[PDB]
């Protein structure tokens, strides 16, 4: 408690994305982004 | 155990006033003249004091129900032909015949595989620790005073 | 006699007092790390925490120092962050690891994830694909180089 | 249960100085010649 910026930092930021199940539905429940992340980087290149 | 250490200055600054008054009266005779008196005094005392002190403690508290935490360290085996999957041994535990209790090792201390022949931890690592006793590995093994 | 005193004092007091069963709250700061060939996703790892010979407590992190991706050659945290804090030992990131009153004086074994594959389409799925199933094959039909 | 015990030791100096005034006065006689007198006394 005696004690640039140090304080602030941000790993991994779990999500989920939405995609159409049986008709014009949208879900959002078991689309976990962090799976495809994986994957694209490795395959990819940023920008 | 609960051990704990109170030391403190103390400083004690005290004044005193004090008038006594004195009537006397006093009553002689010599034998062989008769002589009486009565004295009176008036006396007014100033006194001042200035006290301070340290003291010092040294406390000891003990729960003669939960007087220490056991804490094991523990190495798996098996011997036959299967390998076993996410291995969860249930864990008698004697001092003289009773037993302390029964841990059912949650999610910390159990193994994620076991091939035959193999240990957990495997061969090249020192014994695994079993803390705790619930099914959230919180609370640690109790044991009595007198255990 | 009439006396009359009036004194006044002033005290002071400075206490210390310890549990010799929880004498202090550990908190590690950790790097993961992965050189095969295979990303595992949702990576944790039990954590044997030795002092002299014995062991201090054994914690499979939980949410908080978990790790949602680990491509082969990467780290978590990632190459540029500095490592991440395992504060807690339970299944609820509440109650910081503890240690013995003569303690204070003075390891990585199996690592449960998942992988991935497709389910019905072009999609990938993690949930039920712990890699802990396939280990144990592997190392006595193969060879470690 | 829950037992504990509880030992220190104390130390306490403590001076006091003290300023007393006596004025006295008697009265007494000889029958059979009178005598009167009265002290003051000072002590620190």
């Amino acid at each position: 408690l005696k004690k640039k910026q140090i304080k602030l930092e941000t790993t991994q930021v779990s999500g989920n994305f939405g995609t159409k199940n049986s008709s014009g539905q949208i879900v959002t429940e078991g689309n976990s982004w962090s799976d495809y992340i994986s994957q694209i980087d490795s395959i990819s290149a940023s920008i | 155990e609960h051990a704990s250490t109170d030391q403190g200055k103390t400083v004690s600054r005290a004044t005193t006033n004090s008038k006594t008054e004195s009537n006397t009266a006093g009553v002689s005779v010599n034998v062989g003249n008769v002589t009486t008196n009565y004295s009176h005094t008036t006396d007014n005392s100033t006194a001042v004091q200035d006290s301070n002190g340290e003291s010092w403690n040294t406390g000891l508290s003990i729960n003669k129900g939960e007087s220490a935490y056991i804490n094991a360290n523990v190495r798996y085996y098996n011997t036959g032909t299967a390998p076993m999957y996410k291995v969860t041994p249930t864990t008698n535990l004697v001092l003289d015949g009773d037993t302390l209790s029964t841990i059912k090792a949650q999610e910390n201390q159990i193994g994620n595989n076991l091939s035959p022949g193999d240990t957990y931890p495997k061969k090249g690592l020192s014994p695994l620790a079993l803390n705790t006793m619930d099914q959230f590995s919180s609370r640690l093994i109790p044991i009595n005073y007198d255990q | 006699s009439t006396a009359v005193q009036d004194s006044n004092g002033e005290s002071w007091n400075t206490g210390l007092s310890i549990n010799k069963g929880e004498s202090a709250y550990i908190n590690a700061n950790v790097r993961y790390y992965n050189t095969g060939t295979a990303p595992m996703y949702k990576v944790t790892p039990t954590t044997n925490l030795v002092l002299d010979g014995d062991t201090l407590s054994t914690i499979k992190a939980q949410e908080n120092q978990i790790g949602n991706n680990l491509s082969p050659g990467d780290t978590y945290p990632k190459k540029g962050l500095s490592p991440l804090a395992l504060n807690t030992m339970d299944q609820f990131s509440s109650r910081l690891i503890p240690i013995n009153y003569d303690q204070l004086k003075k390891e990585t074994t199996q690592v449960s994830g998942n992988f991935g594959t497709k389910n019905s389409s072009g999609q990938i799925v993690t949930e039920g694909n712990s890699w802990s199933d396939y280990i144990s094959q592997i190392d006595s039909i193969s060879a470690s180089i």
